[PDB]
């Protein structure tokens, strides 16, 4: 599992 | 950009249209008369109380896409002649809401 | 079948709508099947009116890949608009 | 396991969220278990660039009403491949809500809930004004459709 969610780190 | 949406009333008519701001008066006395079957030479229509000019276009008579919405369309006052005479322009105003509710003030 | 067909409303007042814009109304579409003016002695013209302005505003963003702007609704006016679309299933 | 989900693609996908609304939008993303995780929300006609991956789902809603709204036209947005490195756009709006849809949306911004019995309507439309749109009753819609 490495899960990564989108972010606003834009 | 190029339609404008309108009301054309007299009396207790309203006629819901569209046309083109490039087209003129006298092309949207052709559609009424289409539809209410009295020729343009005995129709005048009007933005509030001036006579249009059948020769103008609608977006020199200030009728354009930013005015003449399809969810709030521009007014066209429309009289008939009377065999000799013409008519003065009379629109019946709509009815009127009741009383807003109180729960309903903000 | 005409291209426009009148309606009325409960003062009296007469709206002519295309054809086409008033089948967005299962309701006035029911009434049609096959005649030319159809009254509504519920529905009066400050609030008819606004059901025909609807018409033209379903009939021209449906299926528009611009900018669709709000439908108003004036606050006087909702409920009898709310009861009227709900009558009209529009 | 929920059918409406992200997958875990770990491919990067940048996308610019852009709010051609006059809504308050709430970007809402299903998450790799189909749990809806809000992101802040946009005002009207700002955009906003996000770091998105290829098969992740979002929706979008007005963030005070949870009135839903279109993104490309349509009810789900899935980023894709940034061909040419280019990103993606997700261009948010109004649907042509129904006139009744519309009406119901007024009247609830103008009447507090406890409220809606007060107002003088057959008891078909207090429901209809009860049953205010909801993120968890339209996935269920969705997944069902998607059947």
């Amino acid at each position: 599992l490495y899960y990564m969610a989108p972010e606003h780190l834009n | 950009s190029m339609d404008v949406f309108l009301m054309i009333r007299r009396h207790k008519t309203t006629i819901f249209t569209d046309a083109k701001e490039s087209s003129t008066v006298f092309e949207l006395k052709r559609i009424v008369e289409g539809i209410l079957k009295r020729p343009p030479d005995e129709q005048r229509l009007y933005k509030d109380d001036q006579l249009l000019d059948d020769g103008k276009t609608l977006g020199e008579a200030g009728f354009t896409s930013q005015t003449a919405r399809p969810q709030a369309p521009a007014t066209v006052g429309l009289a008939f002649r009377a065999d000799d005479t013409f008519e003065a322009l009379s629109i019946e105003p709509f009815s009127s809401p009741p009383e807003l509710p109180d729960v309903m003030k903000p | 079948g005409s291209m426009y067909v009148k309606l009325i409303s409960s003062d009296g007042h007469e709206f002519i709508v295309k054809r086409e814009h008033a089948l967005t109304s299962g309701t006035i579409k029911a009434m049609l099947s096959e005649t030319n003016e159809v009254n509504f002695r519920e529905i009066p013209s400050h609030v008819l009116s606004k059901v025909c302005m609807y018409f033209t505003y379903k009939v021209r963003y449906t299926n528009s890949s611009t900018e669709i702007p709000e439908f108003p609704i004036a606050p006087e006016i909702a409920l009898e608009l709310l009861m009227a679309a709900n009558f009209l299933d529009c | 396991r929920p059918v409406l989900r992200s997958v875990n693609s770990r491919e990067p996908s940048q996308v610019i969220f852009c709010n051609r609304s006059p809504r308050v939008v709430l970007p809402v993303w299903l998450n790799f278990d189909g749990e809806p995780q809000p992101y802040p929300t946009l005002p009207p006609g700002t955009g906003r660039r996000i770091h998105s991956y290829r098969g992740h789902l979002w929706l979008f809603r007005d963030a005070g009403t949870h009135d839903g709204l279109l993104v490309n036209q349509t009810e789900l947005f899935v980023p894709s491949l940034n061909v040419d490195g280019q990103p993606i756009f997700a261009n948010i709006t109004l649907p042509v809500y129904t006139l009744k849809e519309r009406c119901l949306q007024v009247v609830r911004s103008l009447v507090k809930p406890e409220n809606y019995r007060r107002l003088d309507i057959v008891r078909s439309l207090y429901e209809d004004l009860e049953d205010h749109p909801n993120v968890q009753k339209d996935l269920e819609r969705l997944t069902q459709e998607r059947i």
